[PDB]
């Protein structure tokens, strides 16, 4: 029922900006992931996600959980 | 955005929320909720206060105990938070370059020491805070005055120097009291801070500058006489003098008058009269009979000397145009419904805000069909001569001589009901540096309110949705209760 | 027929509750009074509109304006003032 | 039984029930038409996905 | 300011009359008279102007062929060439577009309609000079026009 | 029973008063109400035995035209209403049946009312004092606005 | 009620006994829903009735 | 509030159309406790009902034609205004037939009674149980009678009575007559007991408690009466007067009239237009028979008062009409009945006393005020940015500047040398257990200490 | 009733008792007779209460009542809510005439 009337990897490993390995990784209020250099540069132009185009507010967490799942050892 | 000029971090005990208070350079102030465990930044709250880098500072106060961070700029903003709201405000002291708490005898609570922008150490006691509950703090045996006040004026050139007039309840008499800036004035060399005029009682008054270098006062006695005095401030003794000149006879009581270009624009019961200044009396520089409907003019107001707006007791409202070379006002727009106006203004050149005796508050806009025409022609054309009117509009005149006389009608633009009787509107260009220009009204039973335009298309949607949520809440709760009894 | 004679029945029931409902043949005298008594009721009723009238009159106490408005609902209040 | 009990664990199951009802809608009387239309509309709410949409159109007629 | 305009082709419309007379000045109203019930046109119409000085001008200026016939107009009782017209462009339309340059035409048509060009004789060659240049080229109804002597 | 000449002198707009206003039980009041600032006269089809709507104009009224924005949704083509199935072939359709008759697109329908036709408002509507008299026809008047502007 | 009543005042008296009869139904329905909401809108002037109410013209 | 167990009748709730507030007393000075949510209706009456066997919950009738009995209650962390019973009545608007604007309550809490102006009057009969319960209403409809001043008689549990001044709407002459009603609990309907025609001047009624067939005080223009229900006694007392009578002078009248009784002492405060405030007593008149003697004497006066209330404390609350409500306590309790100088009696009704109003305010004492701006006839805006509004004050006639900012008082400024930036403060560690405190300044070059 | 003209409502001062509707007339507004979007309970006068009469549906007044009766939203906007007791007194022309024909 779809109404027209009305182990998945969702993490790209290389950046959407660097297209390179995540270094000094970043989390947003989404599951977005960037470099520390990545996310800072996008806000120089874009208001929102490079992907969702939802409101980031410049809000960025240190993403160490990324480096974890980017470890072969996880956490 | 811009480089950070200053920053502070404060935890307030009640909520335990840990707040990052960030000034900026360029005037923008900001605040952040901070997570204790995670460290996240949420709940960004910005504001714009003055133009100058901010440089915050921090204090601890009451009213239960409380903490607020004042903000230094062109003016000081305190930025406390009452229960689960937070309100930046200003402070009556023009500015303070840095501010820090102080405790002393003589008994000090809220006491605070600081350095003025003149660079001068001083003490203060911060007293009233505008919580959402009260929000305006009043300042100035059994105490009864015999004079019951009548009106208040402001000098047109001097931005705020306010004049006051009263009336006796008894033998007709009138007092006048002026104040510039903080506190009153003495009368000449006299002890008294007021003047008493005798045998005059003011139906309505206005101060008007016929010439740029002087100011005059105009009173209407009930006797049907129009008296003109002259205001003299010493500057700097400083004291006020009032100086009699003319006596002028009038047919009507004159419930309204104002300053049109160089002139008194006074409103007789039926008709408009435009006075200039002369020696020995003041003299009629123009007259306009009104269209048939209007019996009195209760109030009237202008737009940049081009246009008038004229209220009535019973009928609604009318707009006019000043026609030079015709030396008369020619009506271009009327209203549909009967509305008893107490007061009336212009938010804009095509629109109007008003009130009623009965409590309604409404806004009337003049239609675009009339805006193209009034934009593409010179006013002298309207009375007689050729304006090319669409086929339809004329046929409404012939079909309805009474209704469409003018011949256009305002489209009602807003209407809303507030049970007071609105006495004054004040259209403000901004409130405390806010961008949105508000219009703040004030009522009879005592009130102040405001109409703020929402400039979004996005907000008006949200706010709309929230008004609909809270509006029927009592119905929703009740349907959930009924249906939860039906089945549980 | 059956409907039209219901209509009469509600007319006499509504007129009792809401006092003035003109029917078809209503004296101008009759209609005008109902217009006078609703204005007097509204003027006194709203607290703004009782002030605004009291101050304008210069009546000594708000309360006395409110009785000035109710006695006016009687037709013999014009006569009664004249004999004072 | 159907509204009370879970659908997934109904024994017949549903997808076998609904096609048995559609020829019952032709039963005239009333007790049958009333009690059936309440049963069919139940499944429209609770389990629409079972009968294929050409079956729902056979009911709409 | 009322005009009888007759000898109309039984298919001329009020719209076509409007386009025709509108150039003379603002119109108050037009009526083509038709048979009460069959609505068959009666081959004449009243054209009401706002200014009698316009009605009179129209009478002393458009007294012109419409759908094949010369219209008889009475009281109710400097040459330039245009090429590449938008076919939807008729005399009226042609008049309104160039009248701005000064006192002036015919959009020439054949069985299949607007034929594409026409002329407009201005009372002044100064007017004509301004028409050219300020029109030659610029797109009129999607189409680019050639305005020359 | 005041002659209308007597009755037209009281009134600030003497051109409304008519021969019959003389006979009102209270003409002095009626003439003053009728001439009040915004009152709109009673519709004129009283005194007509015709029943308000009678034929001569109504014979030729055209069926209906969908507003243009809605006509963009293409429904006009899918269901042709202006101006077929044997009864056996119809009863075969109840049993089969056939699906996807309209082939309408749901995203397009929604946008016409909301996104594209958000501010679409009808061309003429009416004004405050326009009652609809029996012989008036709006289809002319609407075009006459459309005509004056474009030419 | 105001913008709606403009249509209904005229024929509320009227000579016709029929036109009159039909408008009164509508006015009766309105007066029930609105008693104090019509009060600003009545088409009554100082001359048009004997008494009027002198306190409607008062301005402070 | 704040007290595990405390009950005291000193506390008061005050309403205006939309707004509603709650104040406390017994601290000697009236405190604001709570302001409640925004009501969005027009409150046309409010009367506490205190019913036997338990807080008190104000019965509140408004626009919307609902009789709404509301209990202000503590919920979550702040006071809320919680509703119990809203009975439907008539239709929504403020309209003459609809039974609001007069609501008076049986003093014991047996029944509420409502009226209109003209047509109907209702009486609802309250009861308390596991949940509050209202009886179906009790109706009386007198068709042409517009009503003024419904005031209600206390009763000792006999059967609730009430008195009104009704004037007929359709008659040739103005005749405004006083009319008693008795709810008969036994048969359960409202009866009209006595009907007496009084002069057209009649203004207001008030209930005299006991006289141990209840008596009412009827304020006319320039005099008072009291009347018994059976007609046995009609007593005139010509109301006193000022000496000066400035300019326009109305016939006087009486606008308020509480009754406060203690320890056989019966007295009633009864005030007039001008603000003058009088006291009555009704005395046995031992010489003739034991029959009433009525006495008007003078009190402090005050500004006009829409309604008056007296706490079980000596405190008095006067709700002013034009602005600025008050709270008085009276120490003196007025001039004794003994004086024949300044006191009027029912012996002869025709006689008139003149007095000189005393600005001293001897009998009462102010204790409190509440600044209200009841009328604000004009105002200006001064200082856009902080948003100050300048306006007057009607009865006081003093300027009032009403601002949005944070009030900052200044005291003992002192000149500091030029160009300072920041500033600090530390409790002085040198003297431990002393108020001494280091104040630091800073300059770009230099740093100062104090 | 909205469509049956002979039936006469009560229109007296509503008391504190709630009207009831039979299973068959259930879900209906007593004024407009619509099944949609209720708002407020009905309230009927005492003199429509008393004995056996109180139980019967406030529409047909024949069958016994069970559920409460609500006014629909539209009847609470216009105000027809508060006119009075919304109870039908007579059984009406339609109900009688069916009855006699059947027997
Ligand atoms: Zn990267
Ligand atoms: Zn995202
Ligand atoms: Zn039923
Ligand atoms: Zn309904
Ligand atoms: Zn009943």
């Amino acid at each position: 029922l779809n109404q027209e009337w009305n182990d998945l990897e969702k993490i790209p490993f290389k950046c959407t900006l660097c297209k390179e390995d995540y270094k000094s990784p970043v989390v947003t209020n989404c599951g977005h992931y960037f470099c520390g250099s990545c996310f800072a540069k996008d806000m120089k132009k874009g208001t929102k996600c490079f992907i969702c185009h939802k409101e980031t507010h410049g809000s960025a967490k240190v993403a160490s959980d990324l480096q974890k799942m980017l470890n072969k050892r996880k956490s | 955005s811009e480089k950070i000029s200053d920053m502070i971090m404060v935890r307030d005990s009640s909520i335990g929320q840990l707040n990052l208070h960030v000034g900026l350079e360029n005037g923008v102030y900001m605040k952040f909720h901070i997570g204790d465990v995670d460290g996240s930044f949420t709940d960004i709250k910005r504001r714009f206060l003055g133009l100058k880098p901010v440089s915050l500072s921090y204090l601890r106060e009451i009213s239960k105990w409380m903490s607020c961070v004042v903000c230094h700029s062109s003016s000081t903003w305190v930025s406390y938070t009452w229960k689960n709201v937070w309100t930046i405000r200003q402070l009556k002291d023009q500015n303070m370059l840095s501010c820090s708490k102080f405790v002393n005898a003589d008994v000090a609570i809220n006491g605070v020491c600081s350095i003025s922008s003149s660079g001068r150490l001083n003490i203060g006691r911060v007293s009233n805070f505008p919580t959402l509950d009260n929000w305006f703090h009043v300042h100035e045996m059994l105490q009864i005055s015999t004079f019951r006040p009548r009106t208040i004026l402001s000098f047109p050139n001097n931005p705020k120097s306010i004049l006051f007039i009263d009336n006796h309840s008894g033998k007709k008499q009138c007092r006048i009291s002026l104040q510039i800036d903080g506190e009153c004035l003495k009368f000449g060399s006299s002890d008294h801070l007021y003047k008493i005029l005798d045998d005059i009682d003011c139906v309505s008054a206005a101060i008007i500058d016929f010439t740029r270098q002087a100011d005059h006062l105009i009173i209407c006695a009930g006797d049907k006489r129009l008296l003109t005095y002259k205001i003299l401030v010493n500057k700097d003794k400083l004291s006020f003098d009032i100086e009699l000149l003319h006596q002028t006879e009038i047919i009507s009581p004159i419930h309204a008058m104002l300053k049109f270009k160089n002139f008194l624009l006074t409103a007789m019961g039926s008709t408009i009269v435009l006075y200039g200044l002369g020696k020995k009396q003041l003299l009629r520089r123009s007259v306009t009979q009104t269209p048939v409907s209007i019996t009195k003019i209760v109030s009237m107001h202008q737009w940049n000397y081009e246009r008038l707006a004229v209220g009535d007791i019973h009928e609604s409202v009318t707009l006019f145009i000043w026609d030079p070379a015709g030396n008369v006002f020619i009506p271009y727009v009327d209203d549909s419904v009967k509305r008893h106006v107490t007061v009336l203004k212009f938010l804009d050149e095509a629109t109007v805000i008003g009130a009623d005796r009965y409590g309604n508050a409404w806004t009337l806009r003049s239609p675009p069909e009339c805006e193209k025409i009034m934009s593409n022609h010179d006013p002298s054309e309207l009375s007689n001569g050729a304006i090319k009117y669409p086929l339809d509009v004329i046929t409404l005149q012939q079909k309805l001589p009474n209704t469409y006389d003018c011949k256009f009608k305002f489209q009602l633009l807003n209407h809303f009901f507030v049970n007071d009787i609105i006495t004054d509107f004040h259209i403000l260009d901004s409130l405390s540096n806010s961008d949105r220009p508000g219009c703040i009204y004030m009522g009879l039973q005592g009130t102040v309110g405001c109409f703020i335009p929402l400039l979004s298309k996005g907000n008006v949607f949200m706010m709309g949705n929230i008004e609909n949520i809270m509006a029927e809440a009592d119905d929703t709760f009740y349907l959930d209760y009924e249906s939860r009894k039906k089945n549980n | 027929m059956a409907e039209k004679q219901r209509q009469l029945k509600l007319q006499k029931i509504y007129k009792q509750k809401y006092i003035g409902l003109g029917d078809e043949s209503t004296t101008r005298e009759q209609w005008q009074r109902n217009v006078r008594n609703d204005t007097l009721n509204t003027l006194q009723g709203h607290s703004a509109s009782l002030e605004y009238v009291s101050l304008s009159r210069g009546d000594l106490s708000i309360r006395d304006t409110r009785i000035h408005l109710l006695k006016s609902m009687s037709p013999g209040y014009k006569a009664y003032l004249r004999e004072e | 039984i159907t509204s009370v009990m879970d659908l997934d664990k109904l024994q017949p199951p549903i997808n076998q029930i609904l096609p048995t009802l559609t020829p019952i809608l032709r039963n005239k009387h009333r007790k049958v038409e009333v009690n059936t239309i309440k049963f069919v509309g139940l499944i429209g709410k609770l389990a629409p996905t079972y009968a294929p949409p050409k079956e729902w159109m056979r009911i709409c007629f | 300011n009322t005009v009888y305009v007759g000898n109309i082709d039984p298919r001329i419309t009020k719209e076509q009359l409007y386009e025709l007379f509108i150039q003379i000045n603002p119109v108050l109203r037009i009526k083509y008279p038709k048979d009460k019930v069959l609505q068959a046109y009666q081959g004449y119409a009243f054209i009401e102007f706002y200014n009698q000085g316009d009605a009179q001008y129209a009478i002393k200026i458009m007294n012109r062929l419409i759908k094949v016939r010369q219209v008889t107009n009475s009281t109710g009782t400097a040459k330039l060439f245009i090429k590449n017209l938008a076919d939807s462009i008729d005399s009226d339309q042609l008049v309104k577009i160039f009248n701005k340059f000064g006192k002036l035409p015919e959009i020439f048509y054949l069985s299949n309609g607007k034929l594409k060009c026409a002329y407009v004789y201005f009372e002044d060659f100064e007017k004509a000079d301004l028409a050219i240049k300020s029109l030659n080229n610029q797109l009129v109804a999607n189409n680019r026009i050639t305005v020359d002597y | 029973k005041p002659s209308l000449s007597q009755l037209k002198s009281q009134v600030p707009y003497p051109q409304i008063i008519e021969w019959y206003d003389c006979d009102a039980r209270y003409p002095g009041l009626l003439a003053s109400i009728k001439c009040t600032k915004n009152v709109i006269p009673v519709p004129s089809h009283w005194q007509s035995k015709k029943e308000y709507l009678s034929g001569r104009s109504l014979l030729g009224k055209r069926p209906f035209e969908l507003p243009d924005i809605i006509k963009k949704t293409n429904i006009e083509q899918m269901r042709s209403t202006l101006p077929e199935k044997s009864l056996k072939e119809a009863s075969r359709a109840r049993v089969q049946p056939k699906m996807g008759a309209l082939d309408l697109d749901y995203k397009k329908l929604h946008d016409v009312f909301f996104k594209i036709g958000a501010n679409w408002k009808p061309d003429h509507l009416l004004c405050f004092g326009d009652v609809y008299y029996e012989n008036r026809n709006l289809f002319e008047e609407t075009n006459w606005k459309r005509m004056v502007d474009h030419k | 009620p105001g913008l709606f009543m403009n249509y209904i005042w005229a024929g509320l008296f009227h000579p016709a006994k029929n036109v009159r009869k039909a408008f009164w139904r509508v006015y009766n329905n309105m007066y029930v829903m609105y008693q104090d909401a019509m009060v600003p809108f009545y088409p009554v002037t100082p001359d048009n009735n004997e008494e009027y109410i002198e306190e409607l013209d008062l301005v402070l | 509030l704040e007290a595990g167990s405390k009950r005291e009748q000193s506390q008061l709730c005050v309403a205006t159309e939309t707004h509603l507030e709650l104040y406390d007393t017994a601290d000697g000075e009236l405190k604001l406790i709570a302001k409640f949510q925004n009501l969005f209706a027009t409150i046309t009456s409010m009367k506490s009902l205190d019913l036997p066997h338990w807080p008190t919950f104000l019965a509140l009738t408004s626009d919307s034609g609902n009789l709404s009995i509301v209990q202000i209650i503590m919920h979550a962390g702040a006071l809320r205004l919680k509703t119990l019973v809203n009975q439907p009545l008539t239709r929504t608007t403020l309209r003459r037939v609809s039974p609001i604007s007069y609501m008076e309550i049986d003093p014991n809490g047996r029944c509420i009674i409502l009226s209109s102006v003209e047509q109907n009057k209702l009486c609802f009969l309250v009861d308390y149980a596991q949940k509050l319960r209202i009886s179906s209403p009790l109706e009386i409809i007198r068709p042409h009678m517009v009503t003024l001043d419904m005031a209600v008689v206390d009763v000792n549990f006999n059967n609730p009575c009430f008195v009104t001044l009704e004037i007929d709407n359709a008659a040739t002459q103005l005749s405004v007559h006083l009319i008693f009603y008795v709810l008969e609990l036994g048969l359960n309907h409202i009866v009209k007991k006595a009907d007496y025609l009084v002069n057209p001047s009649a203004n207001f009624v008030l209930s005299l408690p006991d006289l141990s067939n209840p008596f009412v005080v009827i304020g006319f223009e320039n005099h008072i009466l009291v009347k018994d229900m059976n007609g046995f006694f009609s007593l005139k007392v010509e109301i006193p007067k000022r000496s000066i009578t400035n300019s326009r002078h109305k016939n006087v009248t009486i606008i308020s009239g509480i009754v406060q009784k203690l320890k056989n002492d019966f007295f009633v405060l009864l005030q007039s237009n001008h603000g003058d405030l009088f006291k009555l007593t009704v005395s046995p008149d031992t010489n003739d028979r034991n029959r009433p003697l009525v006495q008007l004497s003078y009190f402090d006066t005050i500004q006009n008062s829409h309604q008056l209330h007296i706490f079980k404390n000596g405190y008095l609350f006067a709700l002013s009409e034009m602005n600025n409500n008050f709270l008085f306590q009276f120490e003196k309790l007025g001039v004794e009945k003994n004086d024949f100088s300044n006191v009027l009696t029912s012996k002869d009704p025709n006689k008139s006393l003149v007095f000189e109003p005393s600005i001293k305010l001897q009998n009462l004492s102010i204790l409190s005020q509440q600044l209200n701006l009841n009328p604000s006839i004009k105002s200006q805006i001064v200082s856009d940015s902080p948003l100050s509004i300048a306006t007057k004050h009607f009865t006081n006639n003093k300027i009032i500047t009403l601002t949005n900012a944070v009030n900052y008082s200044n005291l003992i400024s002192t000149s500091l040398p030029p160009n300072a930036t920041k500033l600090w403060l530390i409790p002085d560690p040198a003297t431990t257990g002393d108020n001494n405190t280091l104040l630091f300044i800073t300059f770009p070059k230099k740093t100062m200490i104090l | 009733s909205r469509h049956q003209f002979d039936l006469i409502m009560c229109l007296k001062q509503p008391g504190v008792q709630t009207g009831l509707l039979c299973e068959k007339c259930d879900g209906k507004c007593p004024i407009c007779d619509s099944y949609v979007r209720p708002k407020r309970k009905v309230r009927v006068c005492e003199n429509c209460s008393f004995g056996k009469q109180a139980k019967n549906c406030i529409i047909c007044n024949l069958n016994v009542g069970v559920n409460d009766a609500f006014y629909c939203w539209e009847c609470c906007r216009l105000g027809k809510d508060k006119d009075g007791c919304p109870r039908i007194l007579n059984l009406g022309s339609n109900r009688l005439d069916r009855h006699f024909e059947k027997k």
